[PDB]
């Protein structure tokens, strides 16, 4: 039960040494359903466009590399027709399988967090001002330090939200733990207070990559370890045709 | 009431149920029935008081504000939210999402800084969009479809309840998004925070001395929905309209790994 | 028309109580209910969660990921003293009063019931050894010696493929419940960790591994008498 | 009853439910206590 | 509730529900299943709130007078009408006819300008035609079969029911017509304006000093049935006696008809 | 008598309660009842009803007649211009917050379902034409060419016997509920008009007329949350 | 369903571009019933002499005219046996078939709100005085300006009750737009507060004709385009015979 | 009811009842959505 395929609109996905998928608070995503929809429209279902596996840039893993977190469905724009149907609807739905994964051999030691929050609402650098929307949105690293600036705070022990990050164990998440598997598999339904939701100025869930002990090795092991996010959006269904916007 | 421990005995077989993997994002569901041998007790205790019913439904106090009688310090104004106090927002910002309605309770106490009659005071509430009072001779005060409560003192304290008024189906403690489709403007929670303005006054219509009252609003959620739990929040409360901290150790110290009291 | 007695406790204000009150917005449609995954319902669903313990707590190392990982050894010195020690009551203690098992039950002044700590640990896949984990109940000292500690409440743990075991406090208390503050009547035990053997490790293997440790709480763990953190402490206006 | 709006009602404090499942387990494969977790 | 929205397809054929004729003084029943393509939705969402109870069935402020203790300015008079104060007036002037009994609620803060005993008050109803007092010693409050409710300071307001008490089959709020057969005289509502005068005193016979209380009276319309709905007022509310308006524009302006914000 | 106590929200008054009161005048013999045309018993009654909508609104024209005709002419320039273009939400918009919608409306905080634009021609019998009038929901910009606005939900309006067109906007929105008010988080989208080929007009007849706009709700409109009407504005003592 | 005709008591009225009648509240008018009456004498009930057709003075309808209003029941009296029972009689019915006709060519534009409001209780021009009778009583004619003294203030953005004029749709109305008909009628049941009332010192209803897209035409079409009014009360009955009123 | 007198009673704001067809479409021919107005 380590190996395992995941096949979705012509992309599959193989891992040999891995945990089971994590199905995000026990939901698997569906389609909206007619009773607990709001929009009278017929919305658009691109089943095998847009459900399948998107492969984003690589990050290099280092022994003094704090963290990352990218910003979902966001960070899915401009990346196939998924991110051309976000640029002509108005609404939005997914349930994004979350395959991360970090491979090394069994002289390499370290563990990672991959961990879903749901509306991980970030914290200004200075607690007197606003930042831009590029300090949320290569994916922003965390710092294993405290910054100052119009930025978000991006120190580890505080994951940027303000809570302690050895707590961030009660969202969706799993472990890479480089001498038991080399990828987290995560399925996250619909979370949201609302049936369909704009996918450009919200941000459904972040997902924060830790390490909590940190990579190690000796010389002579592969010193380049990187970790890939691939996320694969799932009954993706859209309302709301108009002109496309320009983000 | 919560779950009886079984009789264990010794034992020595190819099962582990303590041999685990937390990199599987599974908690182990192992009792001391698995580990050690142990007796069959009968546990009466019960998780009646760790409901959200119960944890949640307490009345915190969640708005202090002074209005003084005989300009624009005559009466009180609120924009309803629940960050103005840190007790209260510490339990709304442990849960993403959360659908309740509350009954809010007033304390109001006048005080002197010649003899008061006596008070009597005006709670108004505007849903939002609604006009707004920039006087107390108003003329926004008459509450032809604003709610309003009129409150004497030497009373009971004014209980009324509010429905679930979101536009949403659940509440949202946090709202990790933007105000503008451009990703532009208000980032937060408060873009969400659409609820009506609280105006408070004193109907008496002057006084021969100045009497300062203060009013104290104490929320208490009931038939309460709460959806993905996170974890509590470590560090202080620094703004009201934003998630905004300092960063601050994760736990207290010790001087040693082995070093205990 | 009908005679009544106002008893005492009338025109009060108890801020725990449950009444019916008028409802200021009448015959309101609300919004319609809709799923929303992932609904608690008891606070004793989320403190059986996992959470990382910050075992590390030492001077300089709390503000940092230091914390929370223990620094685990392959030598020659140092092998009959301990890996750490803490205190074993989740409210009090300066290891697990943060975790998601003591930020819930800060908000209580009373719990019973059995918590469980689980160690995963984080060094190589051609790295092997034994750990002792014990827990010994109060009324003598901290064990000082492996030999005092394997008196307790153990577990031998050897490291292998499934890298991960579970010590299950079981819950040996005089009363029903303990108290959360730290008190000499109900105070819980000691958590101590040992080398069974020792940490075996290839030639090219990073020598220095450590084990990440988590906390929380078994299917019979309740609290029970609701009280304030004290953790927020406001110092004023926001 | 005494009022006819639901908001204006008693808080049911009474009812005791919960799904532990949906936190400590969300696995897709089921876990069994007894076996290995691989 | 209100209209599920059902599912419909791609349609090419000779019926066309979009094409209309207004100058059939009809509406058009058209709903978004007939002009594009829709999914089934399940409208829970009900009408409940816009309804003429739950819209007219609020209490608002009709009337604010003074009255001193310790002449004429001893007690106050009020000749009952809708027309006193402009929110009220803008419901009940959105419906021609409308037949509704009202509970008027009374809000009586009395201020100093030595220390007042308590303050008890008199508000005596005369229907049409009954005896008016002008004094406070008038001999008139005597209530034999006026209504009139006592309420002392410190307590619950004064809240009494009133029937339907019009001659006519519903209240008018307009009425086109004049007073004299002879097309003379009064002209409007004034006519029809037949509720008797509403007196408001101290029963405390003196005061060591000056005592000025005011009253504010609201109605709250139940058990409504209006009839004949008119679009609401836009321009002000000049008179009190008479619809009589200054020339306003019918809606906010702006630079350009393809000018949007 | 029987022993009672005394709540918090005794003594006090709640404008929107529901409670009964002591009869003024018992016995009383009301006026019988007689049926008089036209009983409304819910606003949405009245609200569904059409109303002319001031798009014209510009400066000089809203105190006149003006307001509410709509400009189409037929000629060479300024076909890739928009004929009107407004906000979508009744509530606040400049256009149709003064209509019997806008009205009605603006005594709530929510409201939801469709709205539809109908638009009468009142142009000559002779004169035939072709209209695109679009919805396009927010997320974007306004429109700023026909290629742009024929993406949104559209209708193509041919002018003739028929002469009147309805517009649905289907309410495509991400909640339940609307802010009657203006805010971002809940904004309508743009409606706006071109012209799909032309207004074509024989040698006679005048070449310039003008169409003219209504707008009502639909059968799932609702409003929710009753609040006070801004439009009113008492000064003082009438 | 274009063409239509209305016979009343000898008096037919033909149409043959024109929208279906519209009835008032989706109520035809009938007589007083037994147990909604009030008066205990027999009435008096014409249905032949009075329940007809009465064509009033047709008006010019020009580039620039604002609007005009007649003032029913009293704008009937002195026009055959309907204007001789209100003099004779104390109280009266009546059900008002109202037929506004207004013809043009396929080369005249424009469009009139042809609406019929009950209880129009007018506005004074100066807001502090009251305005004689024969003000609101050849029908009196809107301006497109402010007019000031002491008359009815009839402007038409406020159609003279002070409020949005486009706003008059709520009522009982048909519109006259030359291209589709050119004609409207409007079936009026009885509206009061009363079961009978007075037919000289009240106005039950007043109608207002509203050009809202006005008349335009080129150099050859005929410029004299009248518009007649031909209102007929239906189940009229009268009660309270007396000395004949000098009014 | 602890009152005798109709009037002294509670607001019957339960009942919800609506006739729009008085005022949508007042007109004496049915109009039909499908057909054509005229
Ligand atoms: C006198 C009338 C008083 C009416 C007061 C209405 C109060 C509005 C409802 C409270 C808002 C609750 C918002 C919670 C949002 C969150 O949980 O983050
Ligand atoms: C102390 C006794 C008080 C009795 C007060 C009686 C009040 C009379 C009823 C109110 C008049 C309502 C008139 C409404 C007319 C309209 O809608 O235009
Ligand atoms: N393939 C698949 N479909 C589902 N539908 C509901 N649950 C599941 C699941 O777990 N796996
Ligand atoms: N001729 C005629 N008589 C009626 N009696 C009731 N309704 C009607 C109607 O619509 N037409």
């Amino acid at each position: 039960d380590r190996v395992r395929s995941m096949t979705l609109g012509n992309s599959t996905i193989t891992t040999q040494e891995s945990a089971n998928v994590v199905v995000g608070y026990g939901e698997w995503p569906s389609y909206l359903s007619d009773r607990e929809a709001t929009a009278e429209d017929q919305p658009t279902q691109p089943d095998v466009a847009t459900c399948r596996f998107y492969t984003l840039e690589s990050v290099q893993w280092e022994k003094t590399s704090p963290g990352w977190w990218w910003k979902f469905p966001e960070a899915l724009k401009n990346m196939g027709l998924f991110g051309q149907n976000m640029h002509y609807h108005y609404l939005g739905r997914a349930g994004y399988t979350i395959h991360v994964q970090c491979n090394a051999s069994k002289f390499h030691q370290g563990c990672l967090l991959v961990v879903c929050v749901p509306e991980a609402e970030m914290g200004c650098a200075d607690t007197d001002t606003t930042f831009p929307a590029t300090e949320l949105t290569t994916p922003h690293v965390f710092t294993s330090d405290s910054i100052t600036g119009k930025k978000v705070q991006a120190a580890v022990c505080n994951a940027g939200m303000g809570v302690g990050v050895g707590n961030l164990t009660i969202f969706p998440h799993q472990w890479i733990n480089l001498r038991t598997n080399n990828s987290a598999t995560i399925v996250i339904p619909y979370i949201n207070s609302v049936p369909m939701d704009n996918m450009f100025r919200h941000y459904n869930f972040t997902l924060m990559i830790i390490p909590f002990a940190p990579l190690n090795f000796t010389d002579g092991a592969t010193a380049y370890v990187p970790i890939t996010v691939t996320i694969a959006p799932m009954y993706a269904e859209y309302n709301g045709l108009r002109l496309a916007s320009t983000q | 009431t919560v779950a009886n421990t079984q009789p264990s005995g010794p034992s020595n077989s190819t099962e582990i149920p303590a041999l685990t993997a937390v990199e599987t994002g599974h908690t182990s569901q192992v009792d001391p029935s698995d580990t050690i041998q142990t007796r069959h007790v009968v546990n009466f205790h019960s998780r009646s008081e760790s409901t959200i019913e119960n944890f949640m439904g307490r009345a915190a106090c969640v708005f202090m504000d002074q209005y003084k009688i005989n300009s624009t310090d005559r009466f009180a104004v609120w924009t309803i939210n629940i960050r103005e106090m840190a007790q209260l927002r510490r339990k709304c910002e442990m849960f993403t999402y959360m659908r309740f309605d509350i009954e809010m309770t007033m304390v109001i106490t006048s005080c002197q800084d010649q003899d008061m009659p006596v008070l009597t005071h005006q709670i108004m509430y505007v849903p939002p969009g609604g006009p707004i009072p920039a006087k107390v001779d108003g003329y926004e005060w008459q509450t032809s479809t604003n709610p309003s409560v009129f409150w004497t003192e030497g009373n009971a304290p004014p209980r009324i309840s509010i429905p679930f008024i979101s536009v949403g189906n659940a509440y949202s403690s946090f709202y990790d998004g933007w105000s503008h489709f451009t990703q532009d403007g208000t980032y937060g929670y408060t873009t969400l925070n659409a609820m009506g303005k609280l105006y408070i006054r004193h109907v008496n219509r002057s006084s021969p001395h100045q009497i300062t009252s203060t009013i104290r609003v104490y929320f208490k959620p009931k038939h309460i929905k709460a959806w993905v739990p996170r974890p509590p929040r470590l560090c202080p409360y620094i703004n009201k309209r934003d998630v905004n901290f300092v960063v601050t150790e994760i736990t207290d110290s010790r001087t040693s790994i082995t070093d205990t009291p | 028309g009908v005679p009544v007695l106002n008893t005492p406790g009338s025109n009060q204000f108890l801020t725990s109580d449950d009444y019916q009150s008028p409802s200021a917005m009448p015959q309101f449609d609300e919004t319609p209910e809709m799923h929303i995954p992932g609904e608690v319902r008891n606070l004793m669903e989320i403190a059986e969660v996992d959470s990382v313990v910050p075992v590390n707590n030492v001077t300089g190392k709390t503000k940092s990921m230091d914390a929370y990982q223990i620094p685990v050894g392959t030598g020659n010195t140092d092998k009959t003293k301990p890996i750490f020690s803490f205190q074993m009551d989740p409210g009090y203690s300066s290891v697990l009063k943060r975790t998601l098992l003591g930020e819930m039950l800060n908000y209580y002044a009373h719990w019973s019931g059995s918590v469980k700590l689980t160690f995963l640990f984080c060094g190589s896949a051609m790295a092997t050894g034994k750990l002792l984990i014990s827990y010994s109940p109060p009324g003598a000292s901290v064990p000082t010696s492996r030999k005092d500690a394997m008196l307790g409440t153990h577990i031998v743990w050897d490291i292998g493929l499934q890298s991960s075991c579970v010590l299950c406090v079981p819950w040996i208390s005089q009363s029903h419940y303990r108290m959360v503050q730290q008190d000499p009547y109900t105070s819980a035990g000691y958590i101590t960790c040992w080398y069974q053997t020792n940490i075996v490790v290839p030639p090219g293997a990073p020598t220095s591994c450590d084990v990440l440790c988590f906390a929380s709480a078994c299917n019979d763990f309740s609290v029970r008498l609701l009280r304030d953190t004290p953790f927020m402490a406001q110092p004023g206006k926001l | 009853n005494f009022y006819k709006d639901a908001a204006s009602s008693a808080s049911n404090r009474q009812d005791i439910q919960q799904d532990p499942g949906k936190f400590t387990d969300p696995v897709k494969d089921l876990m069994i206590k007894t076996l290995p977790a691989l």
